[PDB]
């Protein structure tokens, strides 16, 4: 996997991969990284696929929950650290589990990284994954909280690409999320393969590549 | 740490009706990072083409060996090796390191100039020879190029329907592997003429 | 030392269609070297218009479909006898499988049938619970042997149209059952030529809202 | 070790030698091997002391309290308590034991419990590390129904030649002659056996 | 792999399958097992197929020179020694397991040799991961007094033994009769009974289906005159 | 040793390696050269394990160096890097191999073209118009694919691979000490004194 | 977790046109030591069951023991014990192989093997097998150990499928069984010549032979037999 | 994590913490506040394995806390760091012990006296002058033992300080991405946001 | 693996069993272990097949080479040679042999050679994994200077046996007479021996 996920003045962009391997096999090559916990918040997958499915979708569980008693919906600090507090329990027993968990809030756009040692990060850039050296590499040089929403979402699909591209274990289709005060919105599924070759002319990158 | 999976990579290669094809997927790794686009897999000896998966310094230093023991071949012999001959020699240079053996997957493809026969051959990285009438596969998705090959081939394929065919196997299988891809090049082979094909695939 | 785990070998496959859905698997089943039977069904027909499979280590195997079997049960007397939608047998057989995140069920899981606006569904699991809902899923032994096979022949991948050169995709047009059953014969007879674990027999269950057939075809016995 | 227990006309006889080993030292060379559970039911004992004391002990309190609520216990039902205990146990246990007891009923009766907890009723039974050097010999000059004085030569002789063999075998032969008549302890030393 | 040897009367007869695998996956349908040492002395291996080639024609080359230097047909004995001390002398790492069978001015000859340099004589021998089905068969059928006939059946039977319950067997079986005051008949592909049933659609794709970037000729010929 | 960078651009190939030695947990050393020019337009940076390293490239060297006088004539890049390959693949398989990582910058004169090499240390060459050993390429390549042309001035290839030693600094968790970068091109090799 | 100490080699077995029939040597071995020779193998539950067992002997009597055990309880309270309600084989497998199951998930298996040969209320032939991993399969022929890879090739040229069933007679399965259990006294070292053979038919109900021999061995050729090679004398 | 560093001066503790964490081979974070403000004259900086850290530090504040309200009274420095010691002596022989090393600095302001106790995750307590933990302590003692003073000002403090975390970045190989210092005094616990 | 080799009046006879074993599949059923280095001077092999082979492949080669130059060689020198073999390579070894012969001269002797390369001379030796079984057995039926039939019957009812209680043992019971009448070969069937 790549994942990829930052905070600009406009909300949150919010960016995967959809590849998953068994050894050198490509056992899938669409699959959704990205859990819809509610229409104000997102959660990031990567790590072992069972893991990520099982827990995100039981802190979507527990984050249902929390609107019910209390009549309004959670805060990300507070969803994040409930998942961060599961992988406590089960400290040491070999889960394998890195998400950001994304959405707006009162604070306004809230991002968390969040992984299986029960870390629990605040930030406004984050990247997991086996590919996510390479998409810290474009997000470092063209991130600004000045982005438009039009630069930001191509920002976080040309990272995703960078990343599929070079990390072998990264790619298969781009799943695009923008995350606004009136809740998520999803920009699509891109293959990588029709992505590479239209950024490859349009942008005059890859060079060394023959097309 | 397995030598055989480090740099990634794949070759096949099938008969046809007066002709042979023999394809090589174009990626260079070391493990998940992605090298080189550009690490050609297949050679020629004259008339003669090997290809050849595994280890790339194996790959390297093996081609340049066979350069060296075809060259010397044909200034003795006064005529160009033949493919059942050289698959013979492959063999027997491959055995000589049975107990520090190249890791490696070679594929012999050509058409013998004298009797005009297709022929194909593979080999294990200790020498043991698969001469098979059909197809010949190598690679990192050896598996997956097997049920792709015993499913679209089929006997005595015109030299621009094998290209399809071949193309088709090598792409498809790449596609389920991670260590194979980054491009690709077919040859297809008649008895005087050569061509060589760059495929178009996904760089992922 | 005591190993609980073992191998029976077998490959299952299914595919999904505009209104129907088929999951195939050969018959079968080994140790090592040797055949235990010719004849061994891998694929079960659970009720509510559901067939499932589970392949890999025959007794976890068994175990988690009689599991799924008695779930369905439970879910008719507790729900008066509501029917089981795939999309919600696919989400209680993940919680099945992640029940033994510790000490798993050794096996590749696949369910077919037809969601509730009428249309295919195969939905596809790891051995530890993760799944979603598939078009076209092999699974097992030979599964790395098929799967390509399926991609370039099911979902048309690599495939562009004649005198456009590269430019225009094979549209994706839909599969008849004629038409899917032959991708599924062809896809177990390659197998069965290259995999030594694979055949004896072929065994595939279509799933249509009239309900479930079968179907058996002979393999090689080598 | 080398134990043996035999069943003959008139009942059973148990036999052993008396060598215990700590490696090549002999912890103790008089070593009383044949341990009592009932008044008529006997056992001997091979593999770790500990366990096979800590067994022995448990079937004599077992059948005490038997016998207070249900009368004298058969062989049989002392051997199933070995067993219970052999079996449930085994992978915390090193205990191999034969069981011999004498009934007016079913006479003389012998079990064998090898080291996975396993029950094997037989006429004669050989354990121990010295009993591999003996089932030639035993095998070809067991008979059934022999007298007692038969019966005490063929464990003499037997027993001999497992200590000749083994170095985990030695000391004094002991015997315990179960029948109706009683019970009575035999012992033979080594200038007596040693020349046979 | 299934090998088997059988004596008869006048003559030893011995038979192979033609799998050959790396792991679970068939790499070749048609491997040819029954290997030559010389013309009346055919060898058939188990074990690492390289291993079993490279000491075949080892031998077979030095038994060549020796019926050369000693102008005299080769004999089965001295296969069988160079072989084993061959063997012995790399203690087990040529993983050759092979059956040697022939006929010289001695006699018939049927002989089991393991990858450890220890050889053993019998009338009725198999080799390999199907030896066990083969052996049940030969055991349930073999005979004093053969004909070439009987033992030619009693072999084939034995190796479609191995074949359908073995799965390291398959496909063919293969055949080489070595009969006294004769010349060797080898019979490749004696039994064919696992052809490919016919498919059930052509994948043949349309001529322009497969995208491509660029075309170039290749020159295989030598540099040209003038 | 850590990080090695090559850079081919229009007219040169741009070096850039790290300055740091450390032994145990002290850095000894933060202006250390891991290069050494092989001829006067082919220059051979190199990153392996400690005395590895210098012995091979100081091997390498002698061996150029001798061909040089023997013949009165540079070998063109190509050559030398084949060269190295050879002693790399040759080494792999010996009782202790040689541990060593390089990048082979050379301007062929007579092709007038600047070549960059990048071999490891089982003896895989490969030519590229950018290369990196060990773990510097997972964070550079990306960066990389995106601004790099084959048109790019010495001066554009300078700026684009500060922008690689930046993304380094800030993801990588070891301090490398900065980058001594090298020129080479039709008129020689040179040093950027300020970098 | 444990290892078998006293152990049962082979139980073969296969369908016939009116029932089934199930064979084991009487042997009792302990590692190469043939030390018990008069041990019975297969265990009749009922008049239309017999399970046959290999590996571990004490295991072995412990499962016979749960059998003996649940004839007792199924005939509390049942007056039809001895008719409809009676045991069957498809309930004596089912049970072991639950208990096998569970033994195996709990890291402390039944180190045995076992085949479940019988004949239904309605006539039907049952044959099944299960082992210490709760693996179970069904087959016209099945075998353990080195029946595996001995005895089912034999068998499986008698009954090569379904169909061949209705086509086979008693006494040609019986002849089969018997020669598959000389062909394993020939090739299996941990094997006895004494054997024990069991036929359930749908008509003539349980047979139950004990003492069975080995017999009409080939031996003579061992005379011609002469060193490793190169020996003449 | 890295590195912890702290000073006890005439009338203030001052604790260094460095602001990297790293996953893998990359640096996610290098603003992260490795410290939890026990009570309003008591702070704690903490080092150690992964997650652990933050949930034992999260967990002492919430006792902490827990303690200040119940009583209406603020603990001493001593208290507290007996209390987290006896917390982690009671960890070291559990299942699975947390792996967290700590420095915690207070001002008693019963005795009007700075307090600085440095305490490893086997509940190693000393009270120090300056301390450290892991492999910080072998780069600055040195300096320390040099330069440091009692009757240290807070100015003297922070400038002793940067001398040591200058000298941690020349001599460690690892880049710790600076250090967030915060000063605690008898007005309570602020941030040096310059250093 | 059952052999043994034993001296009476005439000269002295080797027997052996015929099983040859890989795990617990029976490999060879109708092995010959009794070997030939010299007319008069045979073997029995236990151990390393391919080991015990090559070594008594070299040892007829080295006594060959010696009749050649210096006649007959006696049981003794056979024996030399077999040790020197086994005892300078026994750590790329596992052979256990007994060697047995005839002279004129010195008559019937017997050497056994252990794992080590040691040598011993005996009145009669056996060896392989089933003589652990018959050790109390043949001490207490051996005699010296037995008739050939006397010998042939304790040879027989001695593997007889080992084979009852050894895995590793079976097939048909080999022997080879060896006096200054000849040598002959003897063989004797399951049927026989087992009913003994
Ligand atoms: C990268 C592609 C690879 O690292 C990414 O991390 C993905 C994340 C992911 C998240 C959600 C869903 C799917 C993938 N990881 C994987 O694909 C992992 C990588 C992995 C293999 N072993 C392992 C890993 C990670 C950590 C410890 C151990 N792959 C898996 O978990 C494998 C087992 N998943 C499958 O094989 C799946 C199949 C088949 C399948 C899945 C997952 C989901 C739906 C249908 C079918
Ligand atoms: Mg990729
Ligand atoms: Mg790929
Ligand atoms: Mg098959
Ligand atoms: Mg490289
Ligand atoms: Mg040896
Ligand atoms: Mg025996």
């Amino acid at each position: 996997t790549t994942t990829l996920a930052f905070k600009f003045q406009h909300g949150v962009i919010a960016a995967v991969d959809s590849r998953a391997s068994a050894g050198s096999y490509i056992s899938a090559l669409r699959v959704n990284k990205v859990i819809e916990i509610n229409p104000y918040l997102l959660g990031t997958m990567s790590g072992c696929a069972a893991d990520c499915q099982y827990w995100e979708r039981l802190l979507a569980k527990e984050c249902r929950l929390y609107y019910l008693r209390n009549g309004e919906r959670i805060s990300v600090s507070a969803a994040s650290k409930l998942l961060s507090n599961m992988m406590c329990q089960y400290r040491g027993m070999g889960l394998s589990m890195g998400s950001m968990i994304c959405g707006w809030d009162k604070k306004g756009p809230g991002l968390y990284y969040v992984d299986e040692h029960g870390t629990r990060l605040s930030g406004n850039m984050f990247s997991t994954g086996s590919g996510n050296t390479y998409a810290y590499g474009v997000l470092d040089s063209n991130y600004k909280w000045d982005l438009s929403v039009e630069d930001a979402l191509y920002l976080g699909k040309r990272s995703i690409l960078a990343a599929a591209h070079r990390d072998a274990y990264s790619g298969g289709s781009v799943n695009l999320y923008h995350v606004t005060e009136d809740g998520w919105i999803y920009h699509g599924n891109h293959d990588v393969g029709e992505l590479f070759w239209k950024v490859k002319e349009e942008e005059g990158s890859f060079n060394n590549v023959i097309g | 740490s397995d030598p055989s999976s480090i740099n990634g990579g794949i070759v096949v290669a099938m008969t046809g009706k007066d002709c042979v094809a023999i394809a090589c997927d174009l990626r260079l790794g070391s493990q998940s990072l992605g090298v080189s686009n550009k690490f050609e897999k297949i050679f020629h000896y004259g008339h003669v083409f090997l290809g050849i998966t595994g280890l790339a310094t194996d790959v390297t230093t093996l081609n340049e060996m066979f350069r060296y023991k075809t060259n010397l071949y044909k200034l003795k012999e006064e005529r160009a090796i033949e493919p059942e001959t050289f698959t013979q020699l492959v063999s027997s240079s491959l055995y000589e390191r049975r107990f520090g053996p190249y890791f490696v997957g070679p594929v012999v493809a050509g058409i013998n100039s004298k009797s005009g026969k297709p022929f194909i051959a593979g080999f294990d990285l200790i020498g043991c020879i698969d001469e098979a009438k059909d197809f010949i596969v190598s690679g990192t998705a050896s598996d997956q190029l097997f049920g792709m090959c015993e499913s679209l081939y089929e006997p005595n394929l015109e030299p621009e329907d094998l290209f399809e065919t071949i193309s088709q196997a090598l792409l498809n299988a790449a596609d389920r592997d991670a260590l194979s891809g980054w491009g690709a090049v077919v040859y297809i082979i008649k008895k005087d003429e050569v061509v060589k094909r760059y495929l178009k695939m996904r760089q992922d | 030392q005591f190993n609980p785990y073992g191998d029976n070998g077998g490959t299952i496959l299914g595919i999904a269609g505009e209104d129907f859905a088929v999951l195939a698997g050969d018959t079968r089943n080994i140790t090592d070297y040797s055949i235990n039977s010719r004849y061994e069904p891998k694929v079960f027909d659970c009720g509510d218009n559901i067939v499932m499979s589970a392949n890999g280590f025959a007794a976890d195997g068994d175990a988690l479909v009689k599991r799924f079997k008695n779930s369905v049960k439970w879910y008719h007397f507790d729900h008066n006898d509501k029917k089981l939608s795939i999309n919600s047998a696919a989400r209680n057989i993940q919680h099945l499988l992640y029940s033994r995140r510790f000490f798993p069920y050794y096996v590749y899981n696949i369910i077919a049938g037809l969601d509730e606006d009428g249309k295919g569904a195969v939905y596809s699991f790891d051995p530890v619970g993760s799944y979603q809902r598939e078009q076209c899923r092999a699974g097992g032994a030979a599964a790395s042997l098929i799967m390509p096979f399926l991609d370039n022949q099911v979902n048309f991948k690599n495939q562009y149209e004649p005198g456009t050169n590269g430019k225009v995709k094979k549209p994706l047009k839909y599969l008849s059952v004629e038409e899917v059953i032959k991708l599924v014969r062809d896809s177990f007879t390659s197998a069965t030529e290259r995999h030594i674990q694979v055949g004896d027999g072929l065994e595939i269950l279509i799933v249509t809202k009239d309900g479930v057939r079968k179907e058996f075809y002979e393999l090689k016995r080598d | 070790t080398s134990i043996m227990a035999v069943t003959f006309k008139d009942g059973v006889i148990l036999g052993a030698d008396s060598r215990t080993t700590t490696g090549a030292y002999i912890a103790n060379r008089v070593t009383d091997k044949l341990t009592r559970v009932h008044d008529k039911i006997w056992c001997c004992r091979s593999g770790s002391a500990a366990d096979t004391q800590a067994i022995a002990d448990i079937v004599q309190y077992h059948l005490e309290l038997y016998t207070s609520q249900y009368g004298t216990p058969s062989t049989e039902t002392a051997a199933s308590v070995f067993k219970e205990l052999c079996y449930e146990n085994k992978d915390n246990l090193t205990a191999g034991i034969i069981v011999a007891g004498y009934d007016d009923k079913n006479k003389g009766e012998v079990y064998t419990i090898p080291l996975g907890g396993s029950v094997h009723k037989l006429p004669y039974a050989i354990a121990g590390s010295g009993s591999t050097f003996i089932y030639g010999y035993c095998d070809k000059n067991f008979r059934e129904n022999m007298s007692k004085e038969e019966t005490v030569d063929f464990i003499k002789h037997s027993l001999s030649q497992a200590i000749k063999w083994d170095g985990s075998s030695g000391g004094v032969i002991r015997m315990v002659v179960l029948t109706a008549a009683g019970v009575e302890r035999l012992i033979f030393y080594p200038d007596e056996y040693e020349q046979l | 792999t299934t090998i088997v040897g059988v004596k008869f009367n006048n003559g030893v007869v011995i038979a192979a399958d033609t799998r050959s695998t790396q792991g679970p996956i068939v790499a070749d349908k048609n491997c040819a097992k029954l290997h030559r040492i010389s013309p009346k002395i055919w060898c058939a291996g188990a074990g690492t197929a390289a291993d079993t080639e490279a000491v075949t024609q080892l031998i077979g080359s030095n038994i060549e020179l020796h019926s050369l230097y000693t102008s005299r047909e080769p004999r089965v004995v001295s296969a069988l020694q160079m072989l084993k001390q061959h063997l012995f002398k790399y203690q087990g790492h040529i993983g050759a397991y092979l059956i040697v069978a022939g006929v010289d001015p001695t006699g018939s000859h049927l002989f089991s040799i393991h990858a450890h340099g220890s050889t053993d004589v019998g009338y009725y021998l198999s080799l390999g991961s199907g030896s066990l089905a083969a052996m049940a068969v030969l055991e349930s059928h073999w005979k004093q007094d053969l004909t070439k006939e009987e033992a030619i059946k009693l072999a084939s039977d034995a190796i479609q033994a191995g074949i359908w319950n073995d799965l390291g067997s398959g496909s063919n079986v293969d055949v080489c009769v070595m009969e006294i005051g004769k010349d060797a008949e080898y019979l490749r592909n004696y039994l064919t009974p696992n052809v490919r049933e016919e498919k059930q659609k052509s994948y043949k794709f349309p001529r322009g289906t497969t995208a491509v970037l660029k075309e170039s000729i290749v020159n295989i010929c030598d540099i040209q005159e003038e | 040793m850590d990080i090695i960078l090559g850079i081919r651009v229009q007219d040169s190939v741009i070096l850039a390696s790290s300055k740091a030695v450390t032994r145990g947990i002290s850095v000894l050393k933060d202006s250390d050269d891991k290069t050494r020019q092989l001829s006067p337009h082919t220059l051979m940076s190199f990153a392996g394990e400690a005395g590895d390293t210098v012995q091979f490239a100081e091997y390498i060297q002698a061996n150029i160096q001798l061909y040089s006088i023997r013949e009165d004539y540079e070998l063109s890049p190509q050559a030398v890097s084949s060269f190295v390959r050879q002693e790399l693949a040759k080494s792999i398989r010996s009782r202790r191999p040689y541990q060593v990582n390089v990048l082979i910058g050379g301007y062929d004169k007579k092709k007038n073209k600047p070549e960059l090499y990048q071999i490891d240390y089982l003896g895989t060459k490969v030519e590229l118009p950018y290369g990196a050993h060990g773990y510097s390429g997972f964070y550079t390549f990306s960066l990389l694919d995106h601004h790099y042309r084959p048109d790019m001035t010495t001066e554009e290839g300078l700026d684009l691979l500060k922008l690689c030693v930046q993304e380094l600094e800030k993801r990588m968790p070891m301090d490398f000490k900065g980058v001594i970068v090298k020129i080479v091109d039709k008129d020689g090799i040179r040093q950027v004194d300020d970098f | 977790t444990q290892q078998p100490i006293v152990t049962g080699t082979s139980v073969i077995s296969m369908k016939y046109d009116n029932g089934v029939i199930i064979a084991a040597d009487n042997l009792g071995s302990y590692g190469s030591l043939l030390r018990f020779n008069g041990v019975e193998r297969l265990i009749p539950v009922g008049d239309n069951t017999v399970v046959g067992i290999s590996g571990d002997i004490s295991d072995m009597q412990h499962i016979e023991r749960l059998l003996k055990d649940l004839v007792t309880e199924n005939a509390y309270d049942n007056p039809l014990a001895d008719a409809e309600e009676a045991l069957e084989p498809s309930y004596i497998f089912e049970y072991l192989a639950t208990v096998m199951y569970q033994r195996r998930s709990k890291m402390n298996p039944l180190w045995n093997a076992i085949i479940v040969a019988g004949v239904q209320s309605n006539g039907d032939q049952f044959l099944r097998y299960v082992n210490l991993l709760g693996v179970t399969y069904s087959s016209p022929t099945l075998a353990t150990g080195f029946g595996a890879h001995m005895a089912n090739p034999l068998l499986r040229k008698v009954v090569d499928r379904e169909s061949d069933i209705p086509k086979t007679t008693v006494q040609v399965a019986e002849e089969a069984i018997v020669n598959a259990m000389r062909v394993l006294y020939y090739r299996d070292a941990r094997s006895s010549r004494n054997f024990s053979l069991a036929i359930i038919d749908k008509n003539t109900g349980l047979t139950f032979k004990k003492n069975l021999q080995v017999e009409n061995m080939k031996w003579d050729f061992a005379k011609d037999i002469k060193g490793y090679g190169t020996q003449k004398i």
